[PDB]
């Protein structure tokens, strides 16, 4: 089960 | 024993043409899972074991939607990082992450990750207390303090200690006969005459499961490391895994020398002897 | 941050001449991710060749196993060629049934 990356999360 | 669930991540910048190669892997402890591979021709997150095929199209859709947006994320990561260190349009670069978490035997949480990588080395990670950042240089500095002011290591957090030991307990009853199963090594040891004066003993480790094993030589029951050679621990390609350990022994002198195999399926480690 | 590939190659099962076994290349420990790796019968490419999804280690360097079906003998000759921006001459690893 993949983490829910939120978009804000970019370098 | 323990268990464990890790995602690997690694995009791939082609600065002629198109968006970065991009692959995802998913393992329980050391068993492949799931992958996607943004070359193949489904644009989904595949099954790599019978026990996961269980999970229905809502499971399919919303892993193919999350990894998607983890490419995304890595795209616009390579051209960030591109711009970080001054770095031309012209070469590939690479984004490697890494994030999962251990279990006890107990199957409760023990301990959580999260990393990542730019060309091969440490940019940012998660520290153990799930709360704080390692920042290798100025560049992942400015991503430690965004990431701060979003609080990403709070949600990382719900997820590493949550929502990740959740579904690793739901994936360990699901896939019981097999991710529950040790396999214990196959042992025997081979004999290699080099000269008249020399002689090489290799001890074999073969068809086991987990990966983690220790293979160990002695003489006259003492703990002997020069003239041996240890290979790293590979894939069978059966989903098993193989080790072997070799000493250089004088010719004559073999029974003086025990090789002495660890492993988790082994309730008593076993000696071998020529 | 260029590492070069270390190579093992092995059977799946333990070797017998003329009985069907499975041809292994585990190529690790290499940066970046771009190689080539081939399986050789008498020194000519075979052709059938499978790999698995590019992973890595704890120090971010790649790992892949590279394999196909095949049928030792005596006579014919195995090996893994790999080439990588690493290495100048390509690298070829003969197979041994003792390794």
């Amino acid at each position: 089960f993949v983490l829910e990356l939120e978009p804000e999360w970019t370098v | 024993g323990s268990h464990s669930m890790r995602y690997f991540f690694t995009s791939v910048s082609r600065p002629g043409r198109g968006e970065p190669r991009f692959i995802a892997v998913g393992y329980v402890d050391d068993t492949q899972f799931v992958r996607f591979d943004s070359d193949a021709a489904s644009q989904r997150m595949e099954p790599r074991a019978p026990w996961i095929e269980q999970e229905g199209p809502e499971y399919w859709d919303g892993e193919t939607r999350k990894v998607k947006a983890h490419s995304q994320t890595h795209r616009v990561d390579l051209g960030t990082l591109r711009g970080y260190y001054n770095q031309s349009e012209a070469g590939s670069h690479t984004v490697q992450r890494m994030y999962g978490c251990d279990v006890g035997s107990d199957w409760r949480f023990l301990r959580g990750y999260h990393q990542y990588a730019y060309d091969g080395k440490d940019y940012i990670a998660l520290k153990e207390d799930l709360r704080s950042w390692t920042a290798a240089d100025m560049a992942a500095q400015t991503t430690k303090h965004k990431w701060e002011a979003a609080h990403v290591a709070e949600q990382l957090r719900a997820y590493l200690e949550g929502t990740c030991v959740e579904w690793l307990r739901r994936y360990l009853e699901n896939g019981k006969e097999t991710l529950q199963r040790t396999d214990a090594p196959k042992t025997h040891m081979t004999h290699h005459a080099v000269s008249d004066h020399e002689a090489t003993l290799r001890c074999w480790a073969l068809s086991f499961y987990p990966a983690e094993i220790t293979l160990t030589w002695q003489r006259d029951g003492e703990d002997q490391t020069q003239d041996t050679e240890l290979v790293e621990t590979r894939p069978a390609g059966d989903g098993t895994f193989q080790k072997w350990a070799a000493v250089v022994v004088p010719s004559g002198q073999e029974q003086r020398y025990t090789c002495h195999v660890q492993h988790e399926g082994l309730p008593k480690p076993l000696t071998l002897r020529w | 941050i260029q590492r070069t590939p270390k190579i093992q190659v092995y059977s799946r099962h333990p070797a017998e001449n003329g009985k069907s076994n499975f041809l292994n290349c585990y190529v690790s420990g290499f940066h970046p991710s771009d190689i080539e790796v081939d399986l050789l019968k008498n020194g000519e490419r075979i052709e059938k060749v499978e790999h698995s999804d590019l992973s890595f280690s704890k120090d971010w360097s790649f790992y892949l196993l590279y394999y196909t079906e095949f049928t030792p003998t005596e006579k014919d000759e195995y090996a893994c060629r790999v080439n990588h921006v690493t290495l100048s001459q390509p690298k070829i690893v003969k197979w041994d049934r003792d390794m």
